[PDB]
């Protein structure tokens, strides 16, 4: 799809806002990235910039890339962007603030393109893992093993499923929008918006105050450039702060989600589950940690846990009413017992 | 006749208990206490989820009389910090040099995963009791009837009039405060929902997954964006979520007394291997078979001609029975302690017929209450490995 | 350190306490207790209230067996009669000729009066209790504080911490089980939910004063239409909040232990007048008066100025106070025998201050507990009384 | 410091 909701897409307008580390001696780039979410475990990335690509502000393509250079836009490729996170990312599709791409798990995310008089990347931490959600935790995108119950994300950017504060936005420096009053710097609009103020220099600043301005100050790089977008509610970033004298309503969703379904997944390399005599010997031979634990069943009780990340004969002493094995988040398996070793006489020879 | 039959609370097998009598003919039951139940009445007192720092923007006032105010979603940590004269793309909007301050405010928020495969706290209320508990006949073939064990029906569903429990998992092997995430249950106490534990379980404390009201603290502390430009710090403690999966405590699907493993509950452990339901049963006498109509067993011999065992369902041994009368005959070795595959089998006066049996030894040498009368059923046979799967169908263990 | 209170729970009188703290002033007190509140963790199990038999509409079959088709209103007496030959305008409305049948249903629905004016049932355990005492210092200021059991809610209501115990309200008056009627509030059992009959107050059980659902039987019974021909026979008897206000429990805001009176509530218990609060309270120096008015007050003498035999406050008495440092003192009799109106009273060295009380005869005899330094203030007066007069300002009380 | 852990308001040494 194009369009999916207009909530977001209509009602958000991208903006520019400092990037956390970026190394240019800290460069504000519009890739600003706040909310990495590896929090579907099945290759997929949902990240953040604090510019809005997919439709430019519009009904037509995800296929541009808005963000601000000025308070205007810069409506250019979507390809143009290069999210990435270890190796390269696969774009899935982006709208509103939000990009889903196919990127292997990282402790951080690492966006860039050039655009300014610098090279303006950007780079944010947050931990990921693609981890079934259970007794186990893996890395890297799926690519073998079994498939077993985990996060996911959606392909549907609709989801109503959750949302992300947009209400009454403020600030982030463009001070292109801050012209000059013939003496004085003055605060305007990016394209509307209600837009608070203050200079160094005393101005009232509580209350809607894109009717005042200051006049007592004339450098623009000690004032308030705001966007309190109030029709067009962007993303409520840290690098983008808020008003104190305003109040919009305009909470906005999140296009992607990570549901629970059968995630594609992995199942660390397969276990060798055999009963002989009241006992499961156990070959093991895992790759990603497997929590391997048991339930000794009937009036029973006996536990076990080890963490198996190590190819390991165990063993666990099943009882004569069971005991279950329990390898990772692959669902939980059982064995009875009375043996297994094979042959207890308790009959009548004459065979 | 009123056939008592307390078994452990086991899910996966068929313990196939005999009526012993004499007025009429003894008949098979399955007093099968298929799935833990145990559901109380609960509260939801909190979600509980890995955070998603989703600033609700910071409230900014750069000098003189500080605010961070208040807007929908109350519970915003809030830090000023200096030594910035910030940068966004233009210049500083924080400035003055009676202050010179950017006040930074970030507060946690629920995540996308809060409204989908999430932590999920309870006070759980005494409230309820539940079980559930097959009775098949050796007449009537099965039926697995959850069965309520409070002041709401202990009374007949299903075949014969049946007073159930109470379970020895009437509660959860868990504490009476329960969190669950997922599969995994994590057992867990706070008295009530209010303002939690930071960096501990119920640090995120939504009271559901879209919220206005929450505990907003996982540990979350904003520090200081060096270089004199703005962005928001956010040092967080892992949640009640990211421990229970792979910072986990203690996973009750796994360590949760009896033989138990869970899924999304507000208080039950599910799959127990004990948490035995004290069956009783009112059986009619019409219900039954009549002795009569049955032989009442005698001469009582078993034997092979050639035999295979088998100790989950398929173990035989030949009778060579020359009973006083014949008829059909439902069977089993007394109470549960036996898995039978049939229900009834027909068994005469004179010759040898086999039925069919499991039970917890490699060799038939298993009583079996033949409809009256009792006798280990002996011959070779040959062994078994049927073992490496999963609960019984080899009752709840007495023999080899 | 602690405010001392050892003087009883009243409501109406301004009754007074007097806090011993040496490292610093003693402070005064006033305990105006008239508001009091339990309100543990508790859930509604039912709202009750006597019926309406709102005969609802029943989906007749007609004739050849009727079947009772579930309304939204669980539990129904429904019952199928024959021997009619229907008349609402014209003939039969049933496909008999005149063998028609018609099924009367009758279900108990909730009374307009259920939503004004009703009776609460509760379960009233215990998770969030509260002992409230207000005490306006008069010396300080005003707290009126509460206990919390739940620890993610504040105890820390008033000024700090205040520890009452006897408890003024942290107990229920009313048992578990409660059942109300307006102003009389019946300690009195119920039937737990979703199974109640008549024979007991909460025989109707409606989840909400004005419902959809409800468990519906109050003795309501139907009986066999009259004359051969249709209707419905409702034959409605006394239940729950009709009974049981001359069948009466103990009507506890005229009974209630702990001195207290009690209405349609979340649970509490207004009013109390409960044994004595002995309050005590973890405050900081704030709450006391500094020690620099007076480390200790060394040497008084105190003397009528002519006296009440009443405790209504009229009583004076001067008292030829000196102290470690002049300032001032709080005062109030150390037993709250003598009542004192005074916050603070004037303390110089070897000066004379008056101070007001309220004492209950002639002589009055009462230590005044001068900010570390009691005193009788003895003399012979003139004796007016009055003493109908509301709950004792003289508190403690068992005397002239 | 010689005492900190939320002090203790003299009345009698550490009251």
């Amino acid at each position: 799809d194009l369009d999916t909701h207009f909530t977001q897409y209509k009602l958000a307008r991208p903006y520019i806002a400092d990037c956390p580390n970026c190394g240019h001696s800290r460069c504000d780039s519009p890739i600003a990235i706040e909310e990495v979410r590896g929090d579907a475990h099945a290759g997929v990335i949902r990240i953040q910039t604090s510019a809005m690509f997919g439709l430019k502000t519009d009904g037509v393509d995800l296929a541009y890339m808005s963000f601000m250079n000025g308070k205007t836009q810069k409506s250019i490729k979507i390809d143009n962007l290069h999210v990435r996170t270890s190796a390269p990312c696969s774009l899935v599709s982006h709208h509103g603030y939000y990009i889903l791409a196919q990127c292997p798990p990282g402790d951080t995310v690492t966006v860039g393109f050039h655009d300014g008089p610098n090279r303006h990347t950007c780079t944010v931490a947050h931990k990921v893992e693609f981890r079934p959600v259970g007794r186990e935790k893996y890395r890297h995108p799926p690519e073998h093993g079994v498939e077993l119950p985990c996060n996911r994300y959606t392909h549907k950017r609709a989801d109503q499923g959750h949302y992300v504060e947009m209400h009454q936005p403020g600030l982030v420096a463009d001070h292109s929008l801050l012209s000059i009053h013939s003496a004085k710097v003055k605060i305007t609009v990016p394209s509307g918006a209600q837009v608070k103020y203050y200079c160094k220099c005393p101005d009232v600043r509580e209350g809607i105050t894109s009717s005042d301005h200051t006049t007592t100050c004339t450098d623009v790089k000690q004032c308030r450039a705001y966007l309190i977008d109030n029709k067009k509610w962007v993303y409520n970033s840290g690098r983008l702060p808020r008003g104190e004298g305003d109040t919009f309503k305009g909470k906005l969703h999140v296009p992607f989600v990570p549901v629970k379904a059968k995630c594609i997944a992995t199942l660390a390399p397969e276990p060798l589950v055999e009963h002989k005599h009241r006992t499961l010997i156990l070959h093991l031979h895992p790759d990603h940690p497997t929590l391997l634990t048991t339930r000794s069943l009937g009036s029973d009780a006996n536990p076990t846990r080890q963490w198996i990340e190590r190819p390991t004969t165990v063993n666990f002493t099943v009882t004569g009413e069971g005991l279950e094995y329990t390898w990772g988040n692959h669902p939980p398996k059982r064995v009875w017992a009375q043996e297994s070793g094979e042959g207890n006489p308790h009959g009548w020879p004459h065979e | 006749y009123e056939h008592t039959a307390v078994m452990p609370n086991k899910v996966g097998i068929p313990y196939k208990a005999l009526v012993e009598r004499p007025g009429y003919a003894p008949v098979h039951l399955q007093i099968q206490l298929v799935n833990t139940r145990i559901i109380p009445s609960t509260n939801l007192e909190y979600i509980t989820c890995k955070y998603k720092t989703k600033v609700p923007s910071p409230v900014v006032k750069c000098c003189g009389a500080t605010q961070c105010t208040s807007k929908p979603h109350p519970d915003y940590q809030c830090q000023v910090f200096t030594g910035v004269y910030p940068f966004m793309w233009g210049g500083a909007y924080c400035f003055c040099d009676t202050e010179n301050t950017q006040m930074s405010e970030a507060y946690v928020e629920r995540s996308e995963e809060c409204s989908i495969d999430h932590a999920k706290a309870y006070k759980v209320h005494t409230g309820t009791v539940q079980a559930m508990v097959n009775i098949t006949y050796g007449s009537v073939s099965w039926r697995s009837a959850d069965v309520y064990v409070n002041g709401e029906t202990p009374a007949k569903i299903g075949d014969a009039k049946l007073i159930i429990g109470p379970l020895s998992s009437a509660w959860s092997p868990f504490d009476n405060k329960v969190v669950v995430y997922g599969h995994e249950v994590y057992n867990y106490d706070f008295p009530e929902y209010g303002t939690g534990k930071a960096g501990s379980f119920g640090d995120l404390q939504s009271r559901t997954s879209t919220s206005n009201d929450l505990y907003a603290n996982t540990n979350l502390k904003l520090q200081r964006p060096q270089a004199g430009i703005v962005h928001t710090p956010f040092t967080q403690a892992p949640s009640g979520f990211e421990r229970w999966k792979r910072d986990k405590g203690a996973p009750l699907n796994d360590v949760a007394p009896f033989g138990c493993s869970i899924a999304l509950e507000p208080l039950r452990a599910e799959n127990c291997a004990v948490g035995s339901i004290p069956i009783s049963i009112d059986i009619p006498d019409a219900a039954f078979t009549r002795i009569s109509e049955t032989p009442t067993v005698s001469d009582l011999e078993c034997k092979i001609t050639e035999c295979t065992y088998a100790s989950d369902f398929g173990g035989i041994a030949t009778v060579a029975y020359k009973s006083s009368k014949a008829g059909n005959c439902p069977i089993h070795s007394p109470s549960g302690v036996a898995v039978i595959k049939e229900n009834d089998v027909t068994l005469a006066e004179s010759g040898s017929f086999t039925f069919h049996f499991s039970t917890a030894n490699i060799h038939p040498a298993f009583k079996l209450q033949v409809c009256t009368s009792a006798v280990t059923c002996k011959g070779d046979c040959k062994p078994p490995k049927d073992h490496i799967v999963d609960y019984p169908a080899q009752h709840t263990e007495s023999f080899t």
